[PDB]
RNA sequence: GGGCUUUCGUUUUCCUAUAUAGGAAAAUGAACAGU
């Protein structure tokens, strides 16, 4: 498509700008308007309403590079293109329109919503604890050598840098007086706290998650079971399924780790090389075989698991069943025992919501991001996805960054009197938990060895920051 | 003035390919005179272990600035050919102090153009951030090696950064230690960049990551050699989205004294491409030949018996200031420079 | 897409001088580059 300015004329506080729409060799009518932006608006209202019809206009130039390849994938793309889990579900919807009630228009776009809820006993009704959207990741250009980005702005990631959020909150209220109304306990020994037995997490996805768990069209639509028993039930057709995959920057799809050597570094990001960014479905992988709770907070708790995973559409239970939790299951159960206790697989119970919203459209998915936490009450963060830093001319820093976990990181070590802790970087803090990166790393080797590929990790220098 | 020596560089490329990652070495006469390209070069890929050669007919290093340079020395080993008494005036060559060596002319001078930063300390920082260079962490300023299946370095059969070798270039000349035999020191009048410019890490990375703790590394430094502070510059206006579309690993280099007939190397193993796998005009082999063929023509018969490794030790003030230059680096905290075995160099023309 | 940060150019108002030109505050419309 093509915008002319076919003619300028007026004094400078009055122009008149004159306009044209062009599409490949069709040109539409020109039109007179007061602004650029105006003179664009109009022309093109001028060439839809010439073409809605024939939609000549409509064809030409897509910017970002395509390839969806796993086997012959265009036609599986063309294809594609064309606790009581409902309680879950309102409830996340709910908290999200309560926070967003009367809240700027911008968020009026479609978008994905994850939520995470927690549930103190057997008649507790349920309360959110954490929210994410978005659909975007970062570009290889804007990343930061301090940590002051967030990697993704996937709706599911978003929400467990808010469950981090929200378990620092609740570590920091804890004390010796108010012990029995806090959720954890000590555990063996008192050196780290853990979960209490009667609390339970809940995860809310509103579509499947990207990668391993979105290979089947929407036709493809299993119907929503009671089922008592709790036992899941994986298949694995192809080869092909079971692979890892990652997010591309400036590409469509969801591809594999390829045979592609390409080692990722920071001047080589930046000199113009292709950033990789790991789907969603491995990421709930990590968190199932690992916690939820990452590698800084292992070093007070012990990993923190879920129970239940809502999706509102895309549920297929074969092929989430394996995206989740199953695929290191395959083989055997030798994976099982090779992992120490407290890090064991995790099984969640999956489920779908009764009836999907049938209005799911597929284009015009914005870039902007949304966050809330426990903690913040009413205050929400509302991020752009494709730089990774507030929304705003300041771009500010993100509550979710790296700097600002590591910044709570430090009070929570200050206020328990690890002294030892409160000297070291970011990158060597990770590192300091022996057990946590011994299971990371067992559980890589697993995966590779299996046969599902590689995982991609970020530059050296970009996990170990400076500050 | 920078806009000129992309221009130049742009038009010629774009003459010889006529029948990107582009570097070229630009020799400008005088002020006045515009200038001319004289060495040109592209590439990003860099050879693996499988594909290092003992006895050199592989380019170790693809890379548009490494080939660029090449392509400058063979240039000037034909400007050496044709130099004599009839045409000294017409040269750029001059007897220097004590007639045992020539020198570059004081008006002539060389300057370079690198599309892209180049790889390892040029290109370490964030859209947050008189030569003025920029100290503000401890990581910043150390040796990396560039990592095979990429274009980038991670810090310390390893192959330093284009950085580090643009500031070897800086610290110990461009003639390499061959040319030593036969001339003084050349170093850069000025450095252009067309991506990814910024002037803290650049002017650090190249030349000013010596000069960090005082000026206590110059003045140990035996004369001719100097740390030379190129001129830092940037093009004017640049295309804004950055470019990531897949790029072949052929290289193309040439040389103001070859005409019009370009060389296309892959940058995987370093050799024509072609069936018959020709040996590049680049390689070692080629340079040990033309400057065999140099003293032959210098009636120089002591350096025809030296081999690779005997010439090259033979100039024993250019190496004694390359071990200073490599001890003071590892003194600042840098790490150690990476040299390859001796028996790559241990090999005698046929 | 949004959004903070030299102009061109309107009126009113103030002043100079002789209705006139000039200077000044305000906002008003397009471009603009750092984030
Ligand atoms: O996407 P997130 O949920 O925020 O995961 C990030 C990050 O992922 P990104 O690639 O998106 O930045 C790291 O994954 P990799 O970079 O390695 O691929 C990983 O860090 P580690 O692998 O070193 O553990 C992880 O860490 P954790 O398991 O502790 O949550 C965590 O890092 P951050 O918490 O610092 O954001
Ligand atoms: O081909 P270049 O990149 O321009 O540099 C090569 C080589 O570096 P590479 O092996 O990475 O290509 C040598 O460095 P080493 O790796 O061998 O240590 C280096 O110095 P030395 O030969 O003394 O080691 C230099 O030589 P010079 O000092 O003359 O610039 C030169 O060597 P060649 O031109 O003979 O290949
Ligand atoms: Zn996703
Ligand atoms: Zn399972
Ligand atoms: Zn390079
Ligand atoms: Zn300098």
């Amino acid at each position: 498509a093509e915008f002319k300015l076919v003619d300028q004329s007026g004094p400078p506080h009055e122009p008149k700008f004159v306009y044209q729409a062009k599409v490949g060799g069709r040109w539409f009518p020109a039109v007179c308007a007061h602004s650029k932006k105006q003179g664009k608006q109009e022309a093109a209202d001028a060439a839809l309403r010439v073409l809605i019809g024939e939609n000549e206009k409509a064809e030409r130039m897509g910017f970002t590079e395509v390839t969806p390849v796993t086997g012959a994938s265009l036609r599986r793309t063309m294809l594609l293109l064309s606790t009581f889990h409902d309680q879950i579900a309102m409830l996340s919807h709910r908290c999200f329109n309560t926070l967003t009630n009367s809240f700027q228009p911008s968020l009026l776009g479609r978008k994905i919503l994850a939520a995470i809820i927690m549930k103190k006993d057997s008649e507790d009704m349920g309360v959110v604890v954490s929210l994410g959207t978005g659909n975007r990741c970062v570009k290889g250009d804007s990343l930061s050598l301090k940590g002051e980005t967030v990697n993704d702005c996937h709706a599911e990631i978003i929400s467990r840098r808010g469950f981090i959020r929200f378990l620092y909150s609740e570590l920091m209220k804890y004390n010796s007086q108010t012990a029995k109304d806090s959720i954890f306990e000590p555990a063996k020994g008192g050196e780290k706290l853990q979960i209490k037995k009667t609390v339970s997490f809940h995860l809310y996805i509103s579509t499947a998650p990207c990668g391993d768990g979105a290979l089947f069209d929407k036709s493809c639509s299993d119907r929503a079971m009671e089922s008592t028993e709790s036992r899941h039930y994986p298949v694995f057709e192809n080869p092909k399924q079971g692979k890892l995959r990652t997010k591309v920057e400036n590409g469509e799809g969801t591809i594999p780790v390829e045979s592609s050597d390409i080692v990722p570094t920071w001047d080589g990001i930046r000199l113009g090389e292709r950033l990789r960014t790991m789907s969603c479905s491995d990421k709930i992988l990590r968190w199932n075989v690992l916690g939820l709770q990452g590698a800084l907070l292992t070093h007070f708790l012990q990993p923190i698991y879920l129970k239940s995973v809502t999706l509102g559409y895309l549920f297929s239970q074969g092929h989430l069943t394996r995206a989740i939790c199953c695929r290191v299951t395959r083989d055997g159960s030798a994976f099982e025992d090779g992992l120490r206790h407290p890090f064991i697989v995790n099984h969640p119970k999956v489920g779908r919501v009764s009836i999907y919203d049938s209005k799911r459209q597929s284009g015009k998915t914005k870039e902007t991001s949304v966050n809330w936490c426990l903690a913040d009450g009413y205050d929400l963060e509302i991020l752009d996805g494709t730089r990774g830093t507030v929304d705003g001319p300041r771009n500010e820093l993100s509550r979710v960054s790296k700097k600002n976990i590591f910044l709570l990181f430090k009070k929570l070590c200050s206020f328990r009197y690890r002294r030892d802790l409160l000297r070291l970087s970011y990158g060597e803090a990770k590192k300091a938990a022996r057990d946590y990166e011994t299971a990371k790393n067992y559980f890589k080797k697993g995966l590779k060895d299996m046969g599902y590929g590689n995982w991609i990790s970020k530059p050296q220098e970009e996990k170990n920051f400076y500050l | 003035f920078h806009d000129q020596i992309a221009m130049l560089s742009h038009r010629c490329f774009n003459t010889l390919t006529n029948s990107k990652i582009l570097a070229a070495i630009i020799m400008k006469k005088d002020s006045e005179d515009m200038g001319v390209v004289v060495s040109l070069g592209t590439g990003n890929r860099c050879v693996k272990g499988d594909s290092l050669s003992l006895k050199g007919e592989t380019v170790n290093d693809c890379h548009a600035e490494i080939i660029s340079r090449r392509g400058f020395i063979r240039f000037l080993y034909s400007e050496l050919m044709k130099y004599n008494s009839q045409t000294a005036k017409d040269s750029i060559f001059e007897p220097a102090k004590g007639g045992e060596k020539l020198q570059i002319k004081k008006t002539v001078s060389f300057h370079l153009y690198i599309s892209t930063a180049p790889c390892g300390d040029g290109a370490l920082f964030d859209k947050s951030c008189r030569h003025y260079p920029v100290f503000e962490n401890p990581k910043q300023g150390k040796l990396r090696t560039k990592v095979e299946n990429g274009e980038g370095t991670i810090p310390v059969l390893r192959t330093m950064s284009c950085s580090d070798k643009i500031l070897r270039w800086n610290v110990l000349g461009l003639q390499g230690a061959l040319l030593t035999h036969f001339l003084q020191p050349i170093y850069l009048k000025s450095v252009t960049l067309g991506y990814l410019f910024s002037q803290g890490h650049l002017t650090r990375a190249i030349c000013c990551r010596v000069t960090r703790d005082g000026s206590a590394f110059e003045d140990g430094l035996r004369h001719p050699f100097i740390v030379n502070h190129p001129k830092v510059g940037r093009v004017s206006i640049y295309d804004s989205k950055r470019q990531s579309g897949k790029t072949k690993e052929t290289s193309v280099n040439w040389c103001l004294a070859d005409g019009y007939d370009l060389e296309i190397l892959d940058g995987t193993r370093g050799t024509v491409d072609g069936p018959r796998n020709e040996l590049s005009r680049v390689s070692k082999k080629n340079i040990f030949l033309l400057f065999k063929k140099l003293c032959s023509f210098r009636y120089r018969r002591d350096l025809l018996r030296l081999s690779y490794g005997e010439a090259k030790k033979a100039a024993r003030d250019y190496e004694t200031a390359k071990n200073y230059f490599k001890k003071g680096l590892k003194d600042m905290g840098y790490g150690n420079w990476i040299s390859k075995p001796q028996e790559e160099k241990n090999f005698y023309l046929c």
